[PDB]
C-alpha cells in the first residue's frame, strides 16, 4: 500500500546555540569545557618535590626549612604557600625573575665556590635561622669583624666559572638595624660592597637603622644575584655588611614549576595543574582556572559550551 | 535545517525507533512494521565522530608561570601581563562559541541532508511505481507486502517488476 | 547560493512585492494576482534576527589604560605593549571580517534553502496534478481560479478534488 | 491555468561580502562597525571628577591646581591634555604605575602621618606653587636649615601604618639649582636620604646644579613613592634635600581613569570612553579608536563590515 | 557532500573528462558521446578563483623585532614577550587550520550544490518527456540522437516537440 | 534512447582537511602554508647598509668597525652575528631599547656637542681600539688628568638641544681596572659622574677593579644614553672616570632593523626577512621563521594547510 521516511528523537532533548538560533534541542549533545577538578596534583612517574615550608628561592641559600632541597632534582617542583624563602629577614631582588628560572630548572647542583677568609669571623649567625642552635643560611657565610667594632678589613674574593654552564651566585647586603650595630659587627665608616663580572658591576652599601622585627630581627639582609657564564669571573670586595656565597649552584635540567595548594598523588598521572590541582580532560577548553600550566585545554569564560553530536529534537 | 526536512517537510521524527537514526515506517496488505536505515545512520555517525575527533584531543601548547598567585609581581609588567592574559581569555572565548556554533550549524544541517539523502535515493528506486504524499511518505500505486518493504530497505527493489501494475493504475 | 534558487532556476525576484519576502504569481480562468507567504518570510526574519541577536551587544569584556596618551611610557615595555596591543586588533579584525563573511554566507545560503523549501512543499501539495515549469513555476493541467489559487496559499488545497480531471489531461 | 513561486527585490540594493566573493548584492544589510562618536563624556549617574589643570599624580602632593582634589571622591577620573601634577618642576618615578593605581583609586581619602620637625624651618616655599603667595605643596612639608647654611641635623621620621588598607606613601628629594644654593637652604656635606619599609630600602641623595627654569626654578624636586602595607612601618632618615609628606592617601574604591578632549555631560549616560569623547553603540566592533576604554566592542581596523539582514537581490 | 550528488546518488566521476568541471554523457540511436558543461564548470570556478582572491595577497600587518637573535633581551619583560608571541602563534594557527577547515567544508559543498544545480535544470528541460534513473541518468521515453543530445547541452531543447512520442510512450 | 550527468576526476588526488573530516582527497588543492625561504636578503631600491662587523649601537659611538656608518643613512639596517658595537670592553645600558630605536632611525647624522677642555687630556686611546695606532671611539672623548695620578678637576660641559629633533646623548664611565689604574689616570679620590636634563638626573661611579682581559683590558667602559628633547640642556658634571661624547647623533627618519645570515642581493626585491633571509610569497600563512618581520604572512605552528580548489575526488 505505501512506504514512509523518517529519523528519530527523545522528548529528553539537550539544548545547544549556533550561529542562527540559542537553545536549539537535539538528540545527544556533548560539553567541550571541562569543570570538573582533580584537586590533587597527578604526580605519578614525573620526579616531584614538594618544598612545602621551604621557599623556592630558598633551595638557593638555604634557610632551614630548605636543608632538605640544597641540591633537589626534580622535573616537577611544587611552590606551597606556606613555603618561605628565608629566616633572616629579607628579600631576593627580581625575586620572581629568578623563580621562573628555578622553576624550570630541573633543580640544582650545589658546586664549592671555596672562598675562605682570614681576619674576619666568619660564623656569623641568627637565632632567626636555627637548626638546633642560633645557625645562618646553609651555602652563605656571615663575614663579621673579629672583635665588636673591630675594623673589618677591605677585601676581595673571585670566582670563576670554569664549567661548561653558567653558575648562579647570590650574595647578600646586611642592614644592621641601628648604625651602632652595624659598626659592632663590622666598624663603622660607610661600608661599601661591590661585585662585578665581565658584564655586570654594581654598588651596594648598607641603609642600617630598625625595621620592624621580623623572626626577631629589626635588621635586614636583602639577596642578590647573577648568572655567571663559563670563563666569566664574579669578583666582591666588600668593607662588612656582606653576605658572602660559599656555593654557588648550576641548574640540573628541565622541570616545570606550579603553585598548589593539592596533595600529592603518585597513583594518579596528569599532565596540567592549577592551585586547585589537576585538570585530567581531553576537552578542547575549561572554565576551572585561567591561570593554570603544564600540558592544557584553553581556558574560556563560558561555564559552558554544547556541541551537537546528534540531529535535531522533534517529539 | 537548510535542507528543510527534518521539523520541516517530515512533520516529526518517530520516540519509538530505538534501532538506529533514520528508518523506514510502513502501511501494506500485512499491517504495519517500523525498521532503522543502517547507511544513513552510519553517514551521520561518521561525520559526528569525524568534527570530535578533531576537536577532542589537545594541541601540544603548554604555558609555564609568568605572575606568581602567593606574592604579587611588579606592578608596571603585572598590568602588560593582566591584559595581555586578559586579551587572549576574550579572544579564545569568542573562537571557542563560535568554533562551537558554527559546528552546531553544520552538525544540524548535515544531519538534515541524511534526512534528505535516504529520501532522494528512495524515491529514485521507485522511478514510476509511486508518487511523493508530501509529509516525507512514498504512496505506491501497487500493493507492497513486508517481502515488497524489506526489498526497498535492503535495497534490492526491482521497479521494472512492478512497474506494470503501478504505472497504469496512473 | 548552494540550493541554486535564488538568482538561479529562478530567473529573478520580483520588485513589486512589498507585502513579505517570498511570494506566488498567479495566471488563471480570471486573469492574474501577486501575493506574499507569510511561513517563508517568517523563518527567514525569525534566523536573520536569530544572527543579529547573537551579535547585537556586548561581552563585559572592559579594558584600561596600559599606555598615556599626553605623555608616553617608558620605551621598552611601552614596544611590548604596542606590539601586543597590534597583534590583538591584528586579530579580532580576521575574527569580525571572517565571522561576517562566514554569516553572510549561511545568511545567503539560508534565505535560498527558505526559497527552495517553499517551491518543494507547493510542489507535494500538488502530488500528481500539475507538472514543474523550470523557471519555479507549476503548470496546472487543470484550471485554478483565485479560490483555487486562495487554497494553496491558504495551504487548504485539496490535490484529490482536481486529481480528477489533472491527471486524464496527462 | 498556473502558479508561480518566486521571492523580493529593490534594485536600491546593499554590497556585502562572503567566503566566495567580494561585493554581493543583497536585500537589507547592516554596518556592524560603530564609527559614530560622541564627542561628550557620557557621565550620568557616575561620580565624576574632571581634574582640568590638575594632574592626577598632583592629587597626591598637592599642588594649587590641586587644592579641589586632595581627597577627591569619584567612579569616573577625567584626566586632562592641560593637566599638570607638579608646580616646583620635577618628576614622579614610576609615574604611569601610580598613575594607572590612582586612575582605578575610587579617588583618595589624606590621612594625617604625624611629623613635626624641630630645628628645621619646616615652611619652606616657593613662587612656582603660589595660592595667594608663595606657597608649596599641601601635603608635603620642605625641611630647611633655620638658618642660610645651617646645618641641616640628621633626622629620622617614622610612620606606621595601622589602617586595615595600603597607605600610599610620597617624598621629594631637592636638586638645589646649584651646590652653593644646595648648602645655602641645608648646609654644606653630602646630602642623604634613606627610606625603608619592612621590605623596601632606597638611597637618595641630591645632584644639586643648574637645570633649565621652569616655573621660574633651575632646581628640581623628583618624588619617590611607595605603598605601605599595613602593620607596616615606614621610616625617613634625612640630612637635608628631603621634601616631607605630612599626609598619606588611601584609595577610597573603585573608578575608571579616562584621558579625553571631551566636555562632560551628565544628561547622557555611556560605558565606553576614548580621546574623542564617548562609544554609545550595540555593535560588536568600533572603528573610532583602539585605545579606547570603559565596556567597548572590539575596535577593528575596518572601516565598514556589512552583515547581510536579506537574501541575494536580483532586478 | 551535504547535497549528496558527489560520490552520492552518483556512484563517481568519468577520468575520461579533460574538457571541463560538470558534463553530460548520452547513449542513442547512434551510439554514444561524453561532453563538459561550461556553465556548471564556470560558476564552481568563479567562487574557487573567488575563496583564493579574498586569502592569496595579504594585510598590511608589519612587524619590527621586540627581542634579540644574537643577544638575549633582560629575562622579566623577556618571559612576557616569548609568552604573548607564544599565545599570538597558538591563536593564528587555530585560526588558519579552521579558516581553512572551514573553507574545505563549503568548498565541498559548493562544489556538490554546482553537480545537483546542472542534474536539476536537465530534469525541468525534460518536464513530463523523461523520468530520472537513479544513478544521475534520465531515461528518455523518446530517442534522441546527436542533434537532440547538442539542443540539451546548447540549452535550444523543446520539451514541446517530443512530449507527443514519449508522453503517450508512459 | 538516454543522456546522463556527473563531474570529472583523477586518481592522481590530493588529501585536505574539514570540520568533519581528515584528509578528503579533492581534484586541485593549494599549499597557503609558504615554506619555501630566499636565502638572501631582497633589498632591492630599499637603502641597504651591512653593518657586518660594526655593531648598531657602534654606529654612535664610533669604534673602528664603524667608522664607515658614523652617518649611516638607510631604510633597511641589517645587523650581523659577527656584528660587534665596542672596542674596549664594555656593555650599553638599555642597549636593546637603544637598539629598537636605532633599528627604525633611518640612520643618524651627527652633530657637533662643541665641548673642549682644559686642564685635562683629551686625547686618551687603547690598543683596543686601533686604527692605525692605538685609537678610541669617534665620537667619545677619553678625559684624563695632565699628568699621571694629577688631580683630574671637577668639570662641567652643558649642550643644549637646539634643533628641531631629539639629540642622541652617549657618555661613558670608565671601570679602571685596579683602584691603581684608576689614579693614575685620573687621581685618586672617589670620582663622580652626575648627568641631567630637565627631567633626567642619574649618578654614577666608576667600581675600580680587574674584570677579564677583552681585546687586551682588564678594564671596562660601561655607555649610558638619553634622549634630549629640542631646548633641554644635558649637563655634564665629572671628576674623571667620564668618557665625554663630541657629537649627538640625530635620527634621519624611518627604516627597518633586521637580523640576517644571509647575502644581500640588489637584483630581487623583497618584503619579508628573518635570520635565515627573505620570505616572498602571496600565502596567507608561513612556517619559516614565527620571527620573521617586514610585511609578512602570519607564522602557523603547521607544516602544511591545504587549501581545496576543485570538487571531491571519486575513480
Ligand atoms: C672556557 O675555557 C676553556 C679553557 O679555559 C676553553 O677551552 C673552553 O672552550 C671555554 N668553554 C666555554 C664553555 O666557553
Ligand atoms: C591581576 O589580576 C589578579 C588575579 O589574576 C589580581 O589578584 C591582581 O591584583 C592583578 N594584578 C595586577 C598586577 O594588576
Ligand atoms: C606606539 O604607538 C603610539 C600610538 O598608539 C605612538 O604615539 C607611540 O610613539 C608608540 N609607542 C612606543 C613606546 O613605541
Ligand atoms: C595589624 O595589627 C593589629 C594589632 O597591631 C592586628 O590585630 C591586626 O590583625 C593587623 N592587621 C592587619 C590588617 O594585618
Ligand atoms: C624565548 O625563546 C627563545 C627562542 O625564540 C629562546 O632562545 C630564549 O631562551 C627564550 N627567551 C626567554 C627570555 O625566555
Ligand atoms: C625651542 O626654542 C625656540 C627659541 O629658543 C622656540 O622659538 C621654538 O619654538 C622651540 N622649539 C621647539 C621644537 O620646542
Amino acid at each position: 500500500d505505501k512506504i514512509c521516511l523518517g529519523h528519530h528523537a527523545v522528548s529528553n532533548g539537550t539544548k545547544v546555540d549556533t550561529l542562527t538560533e540559542k537553545g536549539i534541542e537535539v538528540v545527544n549533545a556533548t560539553e567541550t569545557v571541562e569543570q570538573k577538578n582533580i584537586p590533587k596534583i597527578c604526580s605519578k612517574g614525573k620526579q616531584t618535590i614538594d618544598l612545602g615550608q621551604c621557599g623556592l628561592l630558598g633551595t638557593t641559600i638555604g634557610p632551614p626549612q630548605c636543608d632538605q632541597f640544597l641540591e633537589f632534582s626534580a622535573n616537577l617542583i611544587i611552590e606551597r604557600r606556606e613555603g618561605d624563602d628565608i629566616c633572616y629577614p629579607g628579600k631576593f631582588d627580581n625575586e620572581e625573575t629568578l623563580r621562573k628560572i628555578l622553576r624550570k630548572s630541573g633543580g640544582i647542583k650545589k658546586e664549592n665556590m671555596g672562598f675562605t677568609y682570614t681576619g674576619v669571623r666568619t660564623n656569623g649567625e641568627t637565632s632567626a635561622c636555627r637548626r638546633s642552635r642560633s645557625s645562618f643560611y646553609a651555602e652563605m657565610k656571615w663575614l663579621l669583624s673579629n672583635t665588636d667594632n673591630g675594623v673589618f678589613p677591605q677585601m676581595t674574593k673571585s670566582y670563576k666559572n670554569t664549567k661548561r654552564e653558567p653558575a648562579l651566585i647570590i650574595w647578600g647586603i646586611h642592614h644592621s638595624g641601628s648604625t651602632a650595630e652595624q659598626t659592632r659587627l663590622y666598624g663603622s665608616g660607610n661600608k661599601l660592597i661591590t661585585v662585578w663580572s665581565s658584564k655586570y658591576q654594581q654598588s651596594f652599601a648598607p641603609s642600617p637603622g630598625p625595621r620592624p622585627q621580623i623572626n626577631g630581627q629589626s635588621g635586614r639582609i636583602d639577596f642578590y644575584w647573577l648568572m655567571l657564564d663559563p670563563n666569566d669571573t664574579v669578583t666582591f670586595s666588600f668593607n662588612g655588611a656582606f653576605i658572602a656565597p660559599d656555593r654557588a649552584s648550576f641548574l640540573r635540567g628541565k622541570s616545570l614549576g606550579i603553585q598548589s595548594d593539592a596533595q600529592l598523588d603518585n597513583n594518579c598521572e596528569g599532565e596540567c595543574y592549577h592551585i586547585g590541582g589537576t585538570i585530567i580532560s581531553n576537552l578542547p577548553f575549561q572554565n576551572i582556572n585561567s591561570r593554570a600550566i603544564g600540558k592544557c585545554p584553553r581556558y574560556v569564560k563560558q561555564k559552558s559550551l554544547m556541541l551537537a553530536t546528534g540531529m535535531k529534537n522533534v517529539p | 535545517g537548510l535542507f528543510g526536512a527534518i521539523a520541516g517537510f517530515i512533520e516529526n521524527g518517530w520516540e519509538g525507533l530505538i534501532d538506529g537514526w533514520y528508518g523506514y515506517r510502513h502501511q501494506n496488505a500485512q499491517g504495519e512494521g517500523t525498521a532503522a536505515d543502517y547507511k544513513s545512520t552510519q553517514s551521520a555517525i561518521n561525520q559526528i565522530t569525524g568534527k570530535l575527533n578533531r576537536l577532542i584531543e589537545k594541541t601540544n601548547q603548554q604555558f609555564e608561570l609568568i605572575d606568581n598567585e602567593f606574592n604579587e609581581i611588579e606592578k608596571q609588567i603585572g598590568n602588560v601581563i593582566n591584559w595581555t592574559r586578559d586579551s587572549i581569555i576574550e579572544v579564545w572565548s569568542y573562537n571557542a562559541e563560535f568554533l562551537v556554533a558554527v559546528e552546531n550549524q553544520h552538525t544540524i544541517d548535515l544531519t538534515d541532508s541524511e534526512m534528505n539523502k535516504l529520501y532522494e535515493k528512495v524515491r529514485r528506486q521507485l522511478r514510476e511505481n509511486a508518487e511523493e504524499d508530501g509529509n516525507g511518505c512514498f504512496e505506491i500505486f501497487h500493493q507492497c507486502d513486508n517481502d515488497c518493504m524489506a526489498s526497498i530497505r535492503n535495497n534490492t527493489y526491482d521497479h521494472k517488476k512492478y512497474r506494470k501494475e503501478a504505472i497504469q493504475n496512473r
